[PDB]
């Protein structure tokens, strides 16, 4: 369900106030830690020597209550970027004081405003507090979708509101945040508390917050419409944005007095729970990929490493994938052996990289359904998986299945195959080295033989995500290049991100490969039209495969195979983020390189600006042959 | 101490207002310690203030008091931290201070209140950036204005016009308001946008001139009809909290600051008097309606000072 908090700027008695917000159904409270009006002096006598206490006692709540129920708030008079020096200095000292009291109390989060363009000194003081003692505490930057100056009633006779379209000007508050978090060096402890107004901006402005670390959404009571019964409700547009924010699992903060006075503060909250419960439920893919949202994983290298038992088990937990393989073999047997030969022509089928046997059983189900005869060779290099295969062949399959414990590139086969079947594909199609493996095996395929899969193509799309860029950045390990995290791909359930252009094909492979001079190396130039103002953090990779004819598998979002969850997308990061303006083209270059020993990718952005070539010579990342 | 009156007065003195008869009104806030609330006090003997036991009336409010104003001779209009605009009425005997209305229309602390010339309407400014026009009789908001782009620091009703009021904000605007116009506010000020305006005072005799204090101790003389600034002086070393005119035919201007001093200035903004009596921020100033050379100040040091202005 919804995790929600009450924002208040008036707490006369902390215990009663907390109890009231708890009664109303709120999970936490956003409140001042010093009195909002209590302006303090640190330099000038006599105000400097003001007798204490400077605030309320910590004794007023249990440690558990301070740690879990209270989000502190910076005093509104603290203005570190004021044009009055005396104010700047007192606000610096007041800012540290309040931030330090919050740290002292063990508060889980602390709100600071971004209500003007220049927050340089606010950022310097925050950055300096983060580098004074190592703490886990979060800083929530209260930022509005629409700056108050662009929201003001057009009631000033001699200062009219601009009635002209200002594409970049309407995105100004995103820049307030961008600059603030750039100055603070992408601290993981600095997130957004996005404040939503009565009138929503143009969609492009809402889309600017895509891929940003949004921890909370601030809903003022004043934005709620009144329904016929008098209950607080929202516009279809506001409702649309709430559903985006529910997918991001943000915490909802209710600010403002009750304007639906005939009801209680729990009625604002009740509506959100209603919207939450009434949203579409999670499908097969949405339930599978639950704890994997934006979780970076190393891509598997099944050729170099023998995969564990529980890895083949989740591989096998994909009915759509294997239904498709069955249908592809079924279609091929029928095309290869006509009805009058259905008892004289036994098709020699080879499962190349058979694992625990799901393609061996799929080949058997295909032959029974096609009413055709088959001979099977189950080739597996992983001796541990071969233990499953040999116990399956003895207990069930029988002499029909010949288990081969060999590398497919080294196996001297007794006879040629009619069909070679394999599932050597990774999230980027060829990243697990399916081309090389099948190339060294196709010598034992008949001159008129079929490969299932017969073809595969990778796709790339530019993405924006300050969340994932910061995730990659945090992957620094000792005793290696301090920047190697950015020169390697990740398999990730890409969740908080923005796709900047439609995917475009990258590398394609065909099996069998009839080239007289077979070359698996590649070089591809992609030009991506970008129609938004954004920041490029990397490239999302996907793939499509033709198993047999019209029988396909796909992880490209536009053509995604329904209900299939084997592969999550790949992510190729870039060391430095790149500013991209509306109408600009993102140009990327990708290479597939190899040795006798290893295979790797190198990539570089050459427009709107250049990047360094990533992973040169496979220095940071290689795939073992 | 009278009945209903709190046993102790809150340390942070927010307002000092002399009634036409001479009875001093006091606004108080608890800005530190366990409980963050306020209180309203009446002192028929101004020399007995701030002493709790020697008061005519006293009451406790739910939250602190950011601003106060006498509504007539018995009413008290309160700007609360709660987001409420509160109207309290003095007793028939004037021995109790009873709540008439408590309306939560502002989304943040109510920082400034002003009674309009007729005494039937009032204007409030808030940290929520709005300015609301109140019908004191119907206990309702007639008009809500979001003209500003940052918190409303001050609102001052014109002396003798029920349609006109001034407002200032952290958005660097000083707005002249005429509810008679379809677009009621109009941006006024000096040739250059300097330091943020923090206090306003309409002139009691010239209804087309006002004074404004800024966040850097400057006091400025402004003709609305000439819309260009004539006189200005660096009176204080810190933000000008308040500006209050003496009842005199030729008025004296009392200036307040966070520098913890009081200054009394002539017509040409020249310094006449200066008091460093306070050891904390000076919050209000009221000239006695009785002795015209007697000026009362309240601060956060809990001192009710009575100055003799030469
Ligand atoms: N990304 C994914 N990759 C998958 C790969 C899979 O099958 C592969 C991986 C495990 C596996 O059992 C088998 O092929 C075998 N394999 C490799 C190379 C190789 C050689 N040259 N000769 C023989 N055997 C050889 C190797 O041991 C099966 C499912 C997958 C699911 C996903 Br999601
Ligand atoms: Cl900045
Ligand atoms: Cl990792
Ligand atoms: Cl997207």
């Amino acid at each position: 369900r919804v995790s929600s908090g009450r924002d208040l700027n008036c707490v006369p008695e902390i215990a009663d106030t907390l109890g009231a917000v708890a009664k109303q159904g709120f999970d936490f409270l956003c409140m001042p830690v010093f009195h909002p009006r209590f302006k303090r002096e640190f330099i000038q006598e006599p105000a400097k020597n003001r007798p204490g206490p400077q605030t309320r006692s910590d004794l007023l709540l249990s440690g558990r209550d301070w740690n879990t129920l209270i989000v502190g708030k910076l005093s509104p008079w603290i203005r570190p970027d004021s044009k009055v020096e005396k104010i700047r200095r007192n606000s610096e000292a007041a800012m540290l004081q309040e931030l330090n009291f919050g740290a002292y109390l063990g508060l889980p989060a602390f709100l600071l405003p971004l209500n003007q363009e220049d927050n340089t000194n606010l950022a310097r003081v925050l950055t300096n507090h983060i580098h004074t003692g190592h703490h886990s505490s979060m800083f929530w930057m209260r930022v509005p979708l629409v700056a108050p100056e662009d929201l003001r009633d057009d009631i000033i006779e001699n200062a009219p509101t601009t009635h002209t379209e200002e594409y970049s000007g309407e995105e100004k508050t995103w820049m307030w945040w961008h600059n603030f978090r750039t100055l603070c060096d992408y601290s993981k402890r600095i997130a957004v508390a996005l404040e939503i107004g009565a009138d929503l901006p143009s969609n492009h402005v809402i889309d600017r917050w895509l891929g940003e670390p949004i921890k909370a959404a601030i809903l003022p009571t004043s934005i709620f419409l009144t329904n016929k019964k008098g209950f607080p409700v929202l516009s279809k547009m506001h409702q649309r944005l709430i559903f985006r924010l529910l997918k991001l699992e943000v915490q909802f903060i209710i600010t403002g007095t009750n304007h639906h006075s005939e009801k209680e503060f729990c009625s604002y909250l009740q509506y959100l729970e209603y919207l939450s419960q009434n949203r579409p439920p999670p499908n097969a893919y949405e339930l599978f990929a639950k704890g994997y949202e934006d979780y970076l994983q190393s891509p598997l290298q099944p050729l170099m490493d023998n995969l564990e038992s529980q890895t083949y088990e989740v591989f096998e937990k994909d009915p759509i994938k294997y239904s498709q393989y069955q249908q592809a073999i079924y279609k091929c047997l029928l095309d290869r052996v006509p009805e009058e030969e259905k008892d004289t022509n036994v098709q020699v089928l080879m499962v190349l990289g058979a694992g625990r046997g799901p393609l061996v059983n799929a080949s058997l189900r295909a032959a029974k359904q096609a009413d055709r005869r088959i001979k099977l060779y189950a080739v597996e290099k992983n001796p541990n998986a071969v233990v499953t295969l040999e116990n399956w062949q003895f207990e069930e399959w029988g002499s029909q299945v010949t288990v081969v414990s060999s590398d497919m590139r080294e196996w001297v086969a007794p006879e040629k195959a009619d069909i070679i079947v394999s599932e050597l594909l990774g999230s980027f199609a060829d990243n697990e080295l399916s081309p090389e493996c099948l190339d060294g095996a196709q010598h034992f395929l008949k001159d008129d033989g079929v490969s299932i899969p017969g073809e595969y193509t990778s796709f790339l799309a530019p993405i924006s995500s300050s969340k994932l860029y910061n995730e990659v950045r945090a992957c620094r390990e000792k005793d290696r290049d301090p920047e190697a995290q950015f020169e390697m791909p990740y398999v990730v359930r890409l969740h908080n991100f923005h796709q900047l252009s439609a995917p475009q094909p990258c590398f394609t492979f065909s099996h069998p490969n009839r080239d007289p001079m077979i070359d698996n190396n590649r070089y591809c130039t992609l030009e991506f039209p970008v129609e938004v103002n954004t920041v490029l953090h990397g490239f999302a990779g996907y793939f499509e495969t033709v198993l047999y004819q019209d029988i396909t598998l796909s992880i490209r979002p536009e053509t995604h195979s329904p209900g299939m969850f084997s592969w999550f997308p790949i992510l190729f990061p870039i060391k430095q983020p790149i500013t991209v303006r509306e109408g600009q083209t993102i140009c990327v270059r990708f290479w597939r390189c190899s040795n006798s020993k290893k295979v790797w990718y190198e990539w570089a952005v050459t427009a709107p600006v250049c990047s360094a070539i990533h992973n040169p010579t496979g220095r940071s990342y290689t795939i073992g042959l | 101490l009278p009945p209903n009156a709190p046993a102790c007065m809150e340390r942070q003195l927010e307002a000092a207002r002399y009634r036409s008869d001479g009875a001093l009104l006091l606004g108080a806030s608890s800005l530190s310690g366990r409980c963050w609330a306020g209180s309203l006090w009446l002192f028929k003997d101004p020399c007995a203030a701030p002493n709790e036991g020697f008061c005519s009336a006293g009451v406790q409010t739910e939250a602190g008091v950011a601003d106060l104003t006498w509504v007539g001779e018995r009413g008290i209009l309160v700007a609360s931290d709660s987001g409420a605009v509160e109207l309290w009425e003095l007793d028939e005997n004037e021995t109790l201070i009873v709540s008439k209305f408590c309306k939560y229309e502002h989304d943040d602390i109510v920082s400034t209140v002003s009674v309009l010339s007729s005494g039937t309407q009032a204007v409030s400014g808030s940290k929520d950036i709005c300015i609301k026009v109140w019908d004191l009789a119907q206990q309702v908001v007639l008009s809500s204005y979001r003209a500003h782009a940052a918190q409303v620091t001050c609102v001052a009703a014109s002396p003798h016009k029920d349609s006109v009021f001034l407002s200032c904000s952290e958005d660097n605007r000083i707005l002249l308001w005429d509810t008679r116009c379809p677009k009621p506010a109009s941006q006024i000020g000096c040739s250059a946008p300097g330091y943020l305006p923090t206090s306003l005072a309409w002139h009691p005799q010239q209804s087309e001139v006002f004074v404004f204090g800024d966040e850097n101790g400057t006091v400025s003389l402004v003709d609305t009809k000439s819309t260009s600034c004539v006189l200005s002086s660096a009176v204080h070393s810190q933000c000008v909290t308040g500006l209050v005119f003496s009842p005199h035919s030729v008025p004296f201007l009392a200036s307040l600051s966070e520098d913890c001093s009081l200054a009394v200035l002539d017509s040409s903004l020249s310094e006449l008097f200066r008091s460093q009596a306070h050891r904390d921020f000076v919050r209000d100033a009221t000239w006695s309606p009785l002795n015209h050379s007697l000026l009362t100040t309240v601060g956060w040091d809990h001192q009710v000072v009575h100055h003799v202005v030469p």
